[PDB]
RNA sequence: GUGAAAUUCUUGGACCGGCGCAAGACGGACCAGAGCGAAAGCAUUUGCCAAGAAUGUUUUCAUUAAUCAAGAACGAAAGUCGGAGGUUCGAAGACGAUCAGAUACCGUCGUAGUUCCGACCAUAAACGAUGCCGACCGGCGAUGCGGCGGCGUUAUUCCCAUGACCCGCCGGGCAGCUUCCGGGAAACCAAAGUCUUUGGGUUCCGGGGGGAGUAUGGUUGCAAAGCUGAAACUUAAAGGAAUUGACGG
């Protein structure tokens, strides 16, 4: 049974989608078939903040971010839990998680 | 067994075949 | 809508259907009078004309090809034909 | 472009104008004063497109480069044959401005 | 951080590096660590950067195309 | 659908319903056949003939003012080209295409629509030599066409 | 500078060391790693134009300038997205326009004028007609030939 | 009619050398002995004298040029660069 | 380097940092259920060369057309031949681990190959598992290109043009959401509808599961192999879609 209409993929005018490697385990994943995630992480974490504020030369300095984007076959995004299963009609819906915010 | 290993079984299988035949 | 009147429709939905499609062929374009400053002829361009249209009296150009209808050279004064 | 239109121009030439085609025929004609064009293909020796240039000069009648060779000029002049110089006694469709 | 010290060094630029090339980008766990402890020994800090070496497109990364089956 | 395309476009002519002469146009059935008698000897094809004499002096169609069409009206002066306009731009365009693929021997697009176009010339051919426009014996060659056209 | 932005870097290798002084001169300006990832966004087009340009006094530059297409305040389309003829535009324009700003002056009045980015300024304000540009800058620059090392040009260029 | 199948040219060597010699050999035979377009006169009559040596009959021109063809690849893209450089050079 | 290790490199300075040099690959991020191409496929800049769809058209010809046995062009990757080149990766192979065994999964090394030109091969889950041309049959919001019409903002400029947004309409596309149009075994499909209320034109092709895409014959190919392609015999099921339960390292 055809489990997808887009059959998992955003390949619908193409024929050939070059392909990339997994940032988990370097398997050759087409580009429009893989997760993306752009993490933009601070360079130090939460708990470290106020110490390099402490330990800074400067007054008002920016920390930098850190701008990463990561592909992940769908083995390693099932297994790294980025992506769940999902019931037939929960399947159908695109929209993001939300940011939650609050 | 997968059926692309019987297809290979199978051409080996059909090179030995035409060895034999040809060494007549 | 079950009963639109097919036979005759209001000439809006005449107007912005397409020119095959509608209930009798109309082309979009048509003809005008265009007046050079500096001259007194008048010629008559084609709305849609794929050739540079030049005065035969003065070395100087009315309209420039683009894709869909002629760009008029500014100055030049224009009318319709018939409408 | 301007290959393009020399070739159309060269093919109207044909058919409805007085042109000669070959060396000694176009010499004949620039000294008879009635060539108005010469064309030459790059594919001609030197010294021919030298002396070829000094009868126009001394005749005052234009010399075209054109940008092919002798088989290529032969196929624009629409011959099955190679022509390395070529004269028009009269256009008679504007590819010599009155 | 001792070491500086007593060489007589107070601040530190720090420029964070991953692997890079066509291998990972994400700094490992020793990163957070070492630039608390290079803050909390006394150790002045100044401008931080990442140069992790990004390739505008690198060689083919190892393992093959089914990559590495665990 | 286009011939060798997989094309289904829409963009045509939508000639109009009232064939009369427009009553802005002054020229005369003659005027118009002398236009397009020095336009023929200018070397314009057909088309261009038409296209320029809508664009500047305003006949819509010479078929609606004189009568006749174009390519009639040339023939009956006598002096309609050789080739019909439209094998003849076609064998230009093949003719284009070989020097360019004898130079470009890798261009293996060039050479499917150089297939393309030269398909579209023998069924024209085919279809001109039923009409008799063409001598029965008329023959497409890829060596000798390009002495035929520009 | 006192005062400037904090994302350009200068490379500023060391040419000649008199007493405990090491006098340095020009060598490169790149911008940092993340105020470039974080201008690269999608639903956008980035315009990316290099050029070989020497100066007056004989180095040899390799500018790289990089601008993004700015969305409108009232936009509602999701993406900002230049034809491809508006893309080529884009980067001839500042290819010719990061060249004249070289040709025709001496790499002290390079340097001094790329240190506020006056070159990616103006070549935002020339391509407003063709596309709206936000994020402009010279990339980076590379120094690819040095002339010579005259002692007197360095030492004009540190003091008077 | 036609003779051979699909020797060709080296249909004068028989059965021997073996065939794969053969087929490696016939190309660069059916270049060896070809006529190529002169590109001084026009004419076809540009063919190889001995090795390298290729000699036009109608205007006398003698070109250096491959051994088996007229003129190599190598040569063509040497000339191409020897332009460019050329041209780069001056200003 | 790994789950942990070990093979391996290391006071001969290994790893790391700096400055250069060289080589061959690869063109990230921008990159999208976006575009183009007959498909395969195509992503650094610039220039050249031809080509093409769509749009605009009151231009031309006037039925020239659709589908197509035979035949022909192209045809991913792997594979073959010849010449260059060989950085990375990496069939084979070697070794270290793991294991009851481990000819594997993991790690180190590494040949052919992977890169370019020239010549073969003609196969892919070559997929939309869905022939092409044509007509009709719902709605909605988008998006790509072309065109047309409009309050306004914006760029220079003195104003219009022209770009960039905003609002619409048309034509051709890539698609999406929704719908008791209708169909279907259903999953689902605006086509897989307009089908017992059965006929728009036309091409290829299936007849229970195996044997078997096998044997043999023919034909193509350097080879690997490709195309065409049975029978004896065997078997009462094999299968498809959904439901409940059980199970899931
Ligand atoms: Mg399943
Ligand atoms: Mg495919
Ligand atoms: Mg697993
Ligand atoms: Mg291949
Ligand atoms: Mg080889
Ligand atoms: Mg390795
Ligand atoms: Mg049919
Ligand atoms: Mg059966
Ligand atoms: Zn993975
Ligand atoms: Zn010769």
């Amino acid at each position: 049974t055809k489990k997808r209409r887009n059959n998992g993929r955003a390949k619908k005018g193409r024929g050939h989608v070059q392909p990339i490697r997994c940032t988990n385990c370097a398997r050759c994943v087409p580009k429009d078939k893989a997760i993306k995630k752009f993490v933009i992480r601070n360079i130090v974490e939460a708990a470290a903040v106020r110490d390099i504020s402490e330990a800074s030369v400067f007054d008002a300095y920016v920390l930098p971010k850190l701008y990463v984007k990561l592909h992940y076959c769908v083995s390693c995004a099932i297994h790294s839990k980025v992506v769940r299963n999902r019931s037939r009609e929960a399947r159908k819906d695109r929209t993001p998680p939300p940011r939650f915010r609050p | 067994m997968r059926a692309k290993w019987r297809k290979k079984r199978m051409r080996r299988l059909k090179r030995k075949r035409r060895k034999m035949r040809q060494r007549s | 809508p079950l009963a639109k009147d097919l036979l005759h429709p209001s000439p809006e939905e005449e107007k912005r259907k397409h020119k095959k499609k509608r209930l009798v062929q109309s082309p979009n374009s048509y003809f005008m009078d265009v007046k050079c400053p500096g001259c007194y002829k008048i010629t008559t361009v084609f709305s849609h004309a794929q050739t540079v249209v030049l005065c035969v009296g003065c070395s100087t150009v009315l309209c420039q090809p683009t894709g869909g209808k002629a760009r008029l050279t500014e100055g030049c004064s224009f009318r319709r034909k018939q409408h | 472009k301007s290959l393009e239109s020399i070739n159309s121009r060269l093919q109207l030439v044909m058919k409805s104008g007085k042109y000669v085609l070959g060396y000694k025929q176009t010499l004949k004609m620039i000294r008879q004063g009635k060539a108005k064009l010469v064309i030459l293909a790059n594919n001609c020796p030197a010294l021919r497109k030298s002396e070829i240039e000094y009868y126009a000069m001394l005749a005052k009648t234009g010399v075209h480069h054109y940008s092919g060779n002798n088989i290529e000029l032969g196929t624009a002049c629409g011959k099955y044959y190679r022509v390395c110089t070529l004269a028009i006694i009269d256009p008679g469709d504007s590819d010599i401005i009155r | 951080a001792q070491r500086c010290k007593e060489l007589g060094i107070t601040a530190l630029h720090i420029k964070l590096r991953a692997t890079g090339g066509n291998r990972t980008k994400t700094p490992g766990p020793g990163a957070q660590s070492a630039l608390r402890a290079l803050a909390r020994s006394g150790m002045k800090i100044g401008r931080i950067e990442d140069v992790t070496p990004i390739p505008s497109d690198s060689t083919r990364r190892k393992g093959g195309r089914r990559g590495r089956r665990l | 659908g286009r011939m060798h395309a997989p094309g289904k476009g829409l963009s045509q002519s939508a000639l109009p319903y009232r064939r009369s002469v427009p009553t802005w146009l002054k020229l005369t059935s003659d005027d118009v056949k002398e236009q397009i008698y020095k336009l023929a000897k200018k070397g314009l094809t057909p088309s261009q003939i038409g296209v320029i004499l809508r664009d500047s002096h305003g006949v819509a169609q010479v078929r609606f003012v004189t009568g006749n069409k174009i390519l009639r009206i040339l023939k009956s002066k006598g002096l309609a080209p050789d080739l019909p306009e439209d094998l003849y731009h076609l064998i230009k365009k093949a003719v284009a295409v070989r020097k360019h693929l004898e130079r470009n021997r890798k261009d293996k697009d060039a050479k499917f629509r150089l297939i393309l176009i030269e398909s579209r010339i023998h069924r024209l051919a085919r279809y001109y030599k039923t009409k008799r426009v063409l001598p029965p014996n008329w023959k497409y060659e890829s060596s000798t066409a390009s002495a035929l056209v520009a | 500078q006192n005062d400037e932005v904090a994302f350009r870097k200068f490379k500023l290798i060391t040419e000649d060391v008199q007493g405990k002084n090491c006098l340095t001169n020009f060598h490169g300006m790149d911008l940092t790693r993340d105020k470039m990832c974080s201008m690269v966004k999608k639903w956008q087009t980035m315009i990316e134009a290099h050029v070989d340009v020497k100066t007056t006094d004989g180095y040899l530059l390799r500018l790289f300038c990089v601008g993004f297409t700015k969305k409108r305040n009232n936009q509602i389309r999701k993406t900002s997205y230049a034809q491809h003829q508006q893309v080529r535009q884009i980067r001839k324009k500042m290819m010719e326009i990061m060249t004249r700003e070289v040709q025709t002056n001496d790499l002290k009045e390079v340097v001094n004028k790329l240190i506020p980015d006056s070159i990616g300024k103006d070549i935002e304000k020339a391509c407003q007609s063709i596309y709206p540009l936000h994020d402009v800058f010279v990339r980076k620059v590379k120094m690819l030939k040095k002339p010579k090392f005259e002692l007197g040009k360095l030492m004009e260029l540190h003091g008077e | 009619a036609k003779r051979t199948k699909k020797v060709g040219i080296v249909g004068k060597y028989g059965t021997r050398y073996g065939a794969s010699l053969r087929k490696m050999v016939k190309k660069i035979e059916i270049s060896q002995h070809a006529k190529y377009t002169c590109s001084f006169c026009g004419k076809t009559k540009m063919k190889r004298r001995a090795v390298g040596i290729w000699h036009c009959g109608s205007c006398m021109k003698t070109v250096a040029g491959g051994a088996w063809t007229y003129n190599t690849t190598s040569a063509v893209t040497v000339k191409s660069a020897i332009r460019r450089l050329k041209e780069l050079k001056d200003q």
